[PDB]
């Protein structure tokens, strides 16, 4: 194939950008799971395990 | 800004050459026109020489002799 | 020229590109984003509210915008088909101009390609002048393809019916005006009600007669003022009154001793659209007493729907009117209803001043392109390669809508060529089943009218381009 | 900066950067052109005039050729196209002979040596139309051609009868003086190019003041004032001044006697007609009812002069020094609306042959109302140098190059320094009728000297040029005809341009 | 894009003629080339200049033996025939810039071609061949435009009388000359000691002169005329002239391969006289004092045969100083006008080529350019080719009675052989390099 | 995958418009010269010359020089035509591989095609089964059509008495060994060219319409096929037929004719009937090669239609080249 237009690679980086967002909260799975940091701009830092939060 | 000698001679020599260069080619009726534009953008085309040098405005003092 | 004529093909095949998706049943969807607002954020697969939203500034790419809303403002249908078939046909017009081919001559060939085109879709065209059983099954057919690709394509096999049964209540002219779409919440895309005599979505009053006999439609300091302007709409003597803002209490009390009924807060189309039905007057100004004329309807009834009162009108002039009442959840929902039902009823419209119809589904296109190649046969040389073209990008609108769907595009529309060459002018591909099948079989078609529309609209905005040589840019002010 | 052989060569390109834009915009089959407006508006046209006002070029050897145009569209106005790609075209070979060595004046004096010799030609091969007798037949086909290069061909029949008929009425064929000013083009969106009309008067797009009144005034009444018939107001405000129930009862009766003096003085002095600068009142319209006579309301600025001139009315300031000298003239004067729309204009008919028509041009597109503005503008001149010459001499390229041999012919009869030039101004008038066939998507050399052999070999008289599409050449079949008085000066004009611009050969600006 | 080759040949070729140009005429101009080895040179003769500017380009290397094709053919006017494709390759990119086809203008230079001999035919002036005073004229009067215009008189008739060799050796003067019908040689006969021999044979290796220390003394014993040390260039011409044939080899001697002499001796060189064999050959004997006066009195004689064969081939006169060439120009221009297609602009651009040649003449003769070919056109349209450029007073005058002519071979050779190497140019599409 | 296969393809375009301009009568000339070797500049329009000099290093070229000599030493002529028609089938090819098409799918719908485009040729063809005078005289346009793009356009008609005549006194088999310096070069080159094709004539007098006659009635046949074969093949034969009018559309351009309206006429020429129009390369437009007397071996034509498809598949099919170490 030679596939001048590539709207198959606008694809792929809608495939990568919701595919990190899972991989973020990936860990963060079940009451086992890991907790995540979330630091605001102005220095507001806490810690918690609720996955809609995240 | 200063400058004398047998040099200095030669810049007013080849300064004045290109104000009769400028209307060396409106002598006689059948002479060429030429084109001066203003802030403006008022194009005059004419071949007088007293109306060139007029709005030439050329801030070398030899020239304004 | 030669950087001029490639700007004003290449920005009008960017846009042609942009919407091509939106073709077919299965067409792709498209999100919009306006920069700097989060709550501007949409999706939608239709082709005509994609165009009309986003920006160009190529001038030669925007009058490819502004003739689809011809298209749309009119027919309401096949706009995509209009800017994607006109985008193709540059395409290839700008591979010709490669091979030392002028640009006004390819206008030559392809207005004898448009006629060679134009003819088969004459020739297809089935006319139903009797059979209405027949007919009303032909007005579900363009109904049902209005709607695909549209968020309502999971539910069509309701909305044909209300569109396809307002259009036999009416049975006549093309007018809409006597088609009212009501906007309700509540129930899902399958509980849209139906009604013949003209419901409107209208509430009014306080205490209001639910019931009337003979009723005259007449359109149109607090307490000594309002009394003198109720003094003149009793000169007329009527029994119903419709006024265009809102009507207070004081002056609607003494309407309830001589038995007017008060209808407040009347929009446009409330005025014009009852001066066909009630067959009465708009009548701005009511200065002047006994001086309009007064309409005419036997009974006012009112049945709730949607939790809102709804006017119900009955015995009136040319009463084949009716309402096709549209429900949803929100008022997102209504929004994408009421577009893709009006659209619906302007080229069922069509087809009542027409009933003449072709096979669509992409049946109709191909024949087209093998009138045009048999008009080869019989022409100059240099026209012989410029119908050429415009045959090739005839035969690429089905083409793209296999893609669309993901079949394989290369052999299910070559395939088409053979099927109608040799007779059988009627085989199209089946989306359903991803196949070739026949559409008189299936029972699938088009209004004439509405391909014949596209067919010019797209020869002719094409027409505009090919003229233009060298782009001159003034200074902006 | 730019002085000797280096000065023009500059200044060439700089014009022929204006002629290889527009060559092909020439002749029926022109490439249009994309307008980019200041306000961001778009339009195509093929007008040659519209291209060169658009053209915002900084160059100012370029802006030179704009000014051409203003004196050349009130002559000739349908090749304004073609005067400028011989105006680049002459430049062109202007540069093959800079490069031998000659001095621009000699260039500039050799065209109109060579100018003369075309123009003398065009006198010959010129044929009469409507000599020793005036006829309205050949006159109208021959407008019919005209706006046959547009897209008005659909209704050009019943737009070149209006157009004709417009001139004789205003203006006389034996008289030889036409009048522009007399003839205004107005518009309106709604209709087609067929629904054209012709008010022999002026139009403004005005109603009246009270739908009551008389919808057709059939005396030759017309009073214009620029204060209506009611209590006298000012430009902006009229400010009754009222504190309470005391002073709205002596000011109601003051104006009552306001009320019924200036409306029975519209018969006192005998109008009909009130063409008023300001609107009435319901007030004032009520009485109108009793006194049957019509009114006009909201008369703009300028629309009060266009009326005095057709009509022979005067500007009135007050109701004071009314009379019956100062009333204007009119044989009906009517309402005419369109279809639902409000706009009501003030029909004036004169019903005789006045010295002031309106051609009301109806259509369902602004810009084919607009571009019928321009083809129409066109055909006057036509019509207009027609009368002052009805010779004429067949245009589609069958002049220029029986024109070009009679002057090729003739430079061997010049021992001077202007043979060059005159073997020059030859083959640039070949590169119009080039344009023409290049635009037409044909080979155009091929199809230019064809027609040498045509108009030398086959026969002495002119043959056209297939542009249009059509049988084969000779247009004079075909009814393809130009102007003798256009064909002068587009050669004669085009003379001019190439004039100053040889003779400059500095720019100079701060 | 095919244009990219196109536009570089004719650049390519329009460089060379651009510079040679100034050397037009005997009123030309010089030039100064500098030689690989450093030392310079100062000449115009314009054989020499191309010789040695060691082109690369392949479209200036048609030009190369563009001149050298003239200096076989007709041997007069080498820098005229460059100049003529120089011109028109330069008249070719306004062609190709209105969109023609090579081709089509390959096929148009052929009508022109046509048409460019017979506007030469009408004009030039038929003489008849045998009377030699018209051979005298018209032999001396293009010689006076060579180096030695002084003897030019004296050397034209030696040329006539004989139709050829020409033997030279340093001493004496150029006004002596005399015609041997036998051959001569510029050898001498040592270290024989007869030198006078009658009833001679000759064969080339019985035999008394043998034409070639142990065999120098046998060889006098028989009293034979030994004569050696002889180039190839003697070895074409003996055996046409007294019918000899080589011998490679001792045994291959033998009757058959020798020749006859009434006499041969040397009066230093080798008048051998009395050939009695069928043939016709001619030997001039020249003279000279210098070595440099003796090589150009070669190139006098064989310059002046070249007018002999022209004057053979085309027994007509043409006037010279673009005379003719204005003719030309203005009647090809009336012939486009009768004409259709891509035919009429491409027969008005070939005369345009050639208004160039009385131009640069002009130029080299201090005139202006424009006002000398201005004025002849008139001159020409209302008279003839009389009248036209005059390098030797620098003026416009009677070229026919200023006493120039040139012949009609030389003007109509080098418009073909510069015709048809354009038409090369125009049917070639791109190069690529092999090996 | 990507860099192999613009290698073969691109790789065979370059020797296509190579020769793209000796093609026709009206061919143009061609200017070599090797490397050390400065006096070896000459200048020829032959296109079996050409190719045989030219040193090839892309090695997806090497093939097709070989397949296509073959038509110069069986045929002696024609060659030229043979990489035309295979340059212009990967061209187009190219630009369907970009429309998702696989090669061999190609190559499936090509031999389907030149099935048809056969059967147009038979049909064209006209045999001689008496009036050996009108065979004769139809000879005569053999030769003549053979000596085209030659030196020998002086005498042109005089040579085409020569080579006819020669094999009518031999009686035999092919076999023609039985029967300035440069003019005498190309004159026996041509002449062995001329007879060459002529012994194949007299062994099958059936002769097809030439000047781009049987060309476009190869084309018009493919077409028709387009419409008898299923979906993917008929963009393959497509794409044969458009190679096949754009043979005749480089000799309008080499003969500096208009090749848009000229050629594009005879389509709708032989669309319905009218199996006869071609171009006249004399006059520059379109007459009845019946009446002008203008015609071409039909065994010619066959192998050039079989070698240039039969070159063309090896190529397209390929698309990854193996390259081992230099000796």
């Amino acid at each position: 194939y030679q596939d001048r237009d590539k709207p198959a690679q606008i694809r792929f980086s809608n495939i990568s950008a919701a595919k990190a967002v899972a991989d973020a909260i990936r860990t963060s799975l079940g009451p086992k799971g890991m907790d995540k940091m979330i630091q605001d701009g102005k220095g507001d830092v806490t810690i918690t395990n609720d996955g809609a939060t995240i | 800004d200063s400058s004398q000698g047998i040099p200095q001679l030669v810049s007013n020599i080849s300064a004045c050459q290109v104000i009769a260069e400028a209307v060396r080619t409106t002598l006689g009726p059948r002479g060429m026109d030429k084109l001066i534009v203003d802030g403006r953008g008022k194009a005059t085309i004419s071949n007088d020489g007293a109306t060139i040098l007029k709005l030439l405005d050329v801030v070398h003092p030899a020239a304004k002799t | 020229a030669e950087t001029a004529r490639l700007t004003s093909f290449i920005g009008a095949i960017a846009i042609g590109d942009l919407v091509k998706s939106t073709l077919g049943p299965k067409g792709m969807d498209k999100i919009l984003l306006s920069s700097g607002r989060d709550a501007s954020l949409m999706v939608t697969n239709d082709g005509a509210t994609i165009l009309k939203n986003i920006g160009v500034d190529n001038p030669a790419a925007k009058v490819l915008v502004d003739m689809s809303r011809v298209q749309d403002d009119e027919v309401g249908d096949g706009t995509t088909s209009v800017t994607v078939l006109a985008a193709e046909l540059l395409r290839e017009a700008e591979s010709l101009i490669a091979k030392k081919i002028h640009p006004q001559t390819i206008i030559a060939g392809w207005r004898e390609a448009t006629k060679a085109a134009r003819e088969a879709l004459l020739s297809s065209a089935v006319d139903h002048g009797s059979d209405e059983v027949k007919f009303r099954q032909d007005l579900m057919n363009i109904a049902g393809t209005t709607l695909s690709s549209k968020l309502l394509t999971h539910h069509k096999d309701h909305f044909t019916k209300l569109a396809v049964e307002a259009v036999l209540r009416l049975k006549g002219s093309g007018n809409l005006e006597a088609i009212h779409i009501i906007k309700k919440l509540g129930g899902s895309l399958a509980d849209s009600y139906l009604d013949e005599g003209f419901l409107l979505d209208k509430k009014i009053g306080v205490n209001q007669p639910k019931r009337i006999e003979n009723a005259k439609i007449l359109i149109a300091a607090e307490k000594e003022k309002m009394k003198e302007k109720v003094e003149r709409i009793l000169k007329h003597g009527i029994n119903c009154f419709i006024n265009r803002q809102l009507i207070y209490n004081y002056p609607e009390q003494l309407f309830g001793a001589a038995g007017v009924m008060a209808i407040e807060h009347a929009d446009f189309a409330g005025v014009e659209r009852l001066a066909l039905v009630t067959g009465g007057e708009i009548a701005s100004t009511f200065d002047h007493p006994e001086l309009v004329k007064l309409g005419s309807c036997k009974l006012i009834e009112e049945v709730m729907i949607g939790e809102d009162k709804l006017i119900h009108f009955s015995g009136v002039a040319l009463g084949e009117a009716c309402t096709i009442v549209l429900r949803g959840a929100t008022q997102q929902i209504l929004d994408e209803a009421e577009r893709s039902l009006h659209d619906a009823l302007c080229v069922l419209a069509q087809t009542v001043k027409d009933s003449r119809t072709v096979y669509g589904g992409g049946c109709s296109e191909m024949l087209m392109a093998h009138a045009v190649t048999q008009l080869a046969n019989r022409t100059p040389g240099k026209e012989a390669v410029a119908m050429e073209s415009y045959a090739k990008a005839l035969r690429m609108l089905p083409t793209i809508i296999a893609d669309n769907a993901g079949y394989d595009s290369a052999d299910l529309v070559a395939q088409l060529r053979a099927a109608h060459s040799e007779g059988n002018t009627t085989a199209g591909l089946d989306m359903r089943e991803g196949t070739i099948g026949d559409m008189a079989i299936l029972g699938i078609t088009e209004s004439f009218q509405v391909k014949r529309q596209v067919l010019l609209s797209a020869a002719e905005a094409a027409e505009v381009i090919l003229r233009v040589d060298n782009i001159i840019k003034a200074a902006p002010r | 900066r730019l002085m000797g052989l280096e000065a023009l060569k500059s200044h060439i390109m700089a014009a022929k950067a204006v002629a290889n834009t527009m060559r092909t915009s020439l002749g029926p089959n022109g490439l249009d052109k994309m307008m980019v407006d200041k306000d961001g508006d778009v339009t195509v046209t093929n007008d040659g005039a519209t291209i060169l006002s658009m053209m915002d070029v900084d160059h100012q050897i370029a802006k030179l050729m704009v000014e051409l145009s203003k004196s050349q569209d009130d002559e000739i106005g349908d090749g304004t196209t073609g005067v400028v790609v011989l105006a680049g075209a002459l430049l062109e070979e202007a540069e093959q002979l800079l490069d031998r060595g000659i001095h621009p004046i000699r260039i500039a004096d050799g065209y109109e040596q060579a100018a003369r010799v075309a123009i003398e030609h065009l006198d010959k091969i010129s044929d009469s139309v409507l000599v020793d007798i005036k006829d309205t037949e050949p006159l109208i086909q021959t407008a019919k051609t005209t706006l046959g290069s547009k897209v008005v061909n659909s209704c050009h029949r019943q737009m070149a009868e209006i157009a004709v008929n417009a001139v004789l009425t205003v203006a006389d064929m034996e008289r030889r003086d036409v009048d522009f000013e007399l003839i205004k083009v107005e518009g309106k969106v709604g209709g087609r190019l067929e629904d054209t009309k012709l008010i022999k008067g002026v139009i403004v797009d005005k109603d009246f003041s009270h739908p009551q009144m008389p919808k057709k005034v059939e005396d030759a009444k017309i009073a214009i004032l620029t204060c209506p018939f009611e209590p006298p107001k000012p430009k902006t405000k009229h400010k009754l001044d009222v504190t309470s129930v005391e002073d709205y009862k002596a000011l109601q009766k003051y104006e009552k006697e306001k009320f019924e003096e200036m409306i029975q003085q519209i018969k006192e002095t005998g109008a009909n007609l009130a063409i008023c600068q300001w609107g009435f009142d319901d007030e004032a319209n009520h009485l109108l009812l009793q006194n049957n006579l019509p009114a006009v309301r909201w008369v703009g600025g300028p629309e009060i002069e266009l009326i005095a001139i057709a009509t022979g009315g005067r500007i009135v300031p007050r109701f004071s020094e009314l009379t019956a000298e100062k009333l204007g003239f009119a044989g009906l004067v009517q309402e005419i609306s369109f279809g639902t729309t409000k706009d009501k204009m003030l029909v004036i008919e004169q019903c005789k042959n006045s010295r002031a028509v309106t051609i009301f041009i109806r259509g369902g597109n602004k810009m084919i109302i607009e571009e019928a503005k321009r083809s129409l503008h066109d055909a006057l001149c036509v019509i207009r140098n027609l009368i002052r010459d009805n010779r004429v001499v067949y245009g589609g390229g069958a002049a220029e190059i029986s024109c070009a041999l009679a002057v090729s012919q003739e430079a061997d009869k010049c021992p001077t320094l202007e043979q060059y030039a005159m073997r020059a101004f030859a083959d640039a008038l070949e590169v119009i009728p080039m344009a023409l066939s290049e635009n037409s998507g044909m080979n155009p050399i091929q199809t230019m000297t064809e027609v040498r052999a045509r108009q030398v070999k086959e026969m002495n008289p002119a043959l056209g040029i297939d542009c249009l599409h059509k049988g084969t050449n000779d247009m004079k079949q075909q009814h393809v005809i130009e102007t003798l008085i256009g064909k002068k000066q587009q050669i004669s004009l085009a003379t001019q341009m190439v004039r100053m611009i040889l003779k400059i050969d500095d720019i100079r600006k701060p | 894009k095919p244009a990219q080759i196109r536009f570089s040949n004719i650049s390519a070729a329009k460089a060379v003629a651009d510079a040679i140009r100034t050397s037009l005429g005997p009123k030309g101009m010089d030039k100064m080339i500098q030689d690989g080895k450093g030392d310079v040179t100062i000449t115009n003769d314009g054989a020499t200049i191309l010789k040695q500017m060691q082109v690369l380009h392949p479209a200036a290397r048609m030009l190369v033996e563009l001149s050298k094709a003239q200096d076989i053919e007709a041997g007069d006017g080498t820098t005229s025939v460059v100049i003529i494709a120089g011109s028109l390759l330069d008249s070719c990119t306004k062609l190709l810039q209105k969109g023609i086809h090579p081709t089509i203008i390959s096929e148009s230079f052929q009508k022109a071609l046509e048409k460019g001999i017979e506007i030469l035919t009408d004009m030039s002036r038929p003489v008849e061949l045998s009377d030699r005073e018209t051979l005298l004229n018209s032999a001396t009067t293009s010689l006076n435009s060579k180096v030695v215009s002084q003897y030019s008189s004296l050397l034209s008739p030696m040329s006539v009388n004989a139709v050829i060799k020409i033997v030279k050796k340093l001493g004496g003067t150029i006004d002596d000359c005399e015609l041997v019908e036998g051959l001569v040689l510029t050898q001498k006969v040592s270290n024989s000691g007869i030198t006078r021999v009658e009833k001679a044979k000759i064969g080339l290796i019985g035999c008394n002169v043998l034409l070639i220390d142990l065999a120098l003394h046998f060889l006098n014993k028989m009293k034979i005329m030994v004569i050696k040390d002889i180039e190839r260039e003697d070895i074409e011409f003996i055996c046409k002239t007294i019918g000899t044939k080589p011998v490679a080899h001792i045994d291959q001697f033998t009757a058959d391969m020798l020749g006859s002499a009434e006499l041969a001796e040397e009066v230093k060189l080798l008048k051998i006289t009395g050939c009695a064999s069928p043939g016709k050959t001619v030997t001039i004997v020249v003279r000279g004092s210098n070595k440099l006066v003796i090589e150009e009195a070669e190139r006098s004689i064989h310059d002046a045969l070249c007018v002999i064969r022209c004057l053979v081939k085309k027994r007509a006169l043409i006037a010279g100083g673009g005379a003719p060439e204005i003719e030309l120009a203005l009647r090809l221009t009336e012939y486009s006008r009768t004409l259709s297609g891509m035919e009429s602009y491409c027969v008005r651009a070939f005369a345009d080529a050639m208004e160039v040649i009385p131009s640069t003449l002009a130029e080299n003769a201090g005139l202006n350019p424009i006002s000398t070919v201005t004025e002849l056109r008139n001159r020409h349209a209302q008279g003839e080719k009389t009248a036209g450029i005059n390098v030797r007073k620098g003026g416009i005058s009677n070229i026919l009675e200023e006493l120039v002519v040139q012949p009609l071979l030389v003007s109509v050779s080098a418009l073909t052989l510069a015709t048809e190497t354009v038409r090369s140019i125009l049917k070639i599409d791109d190069v690529v390099n092999t090996r």
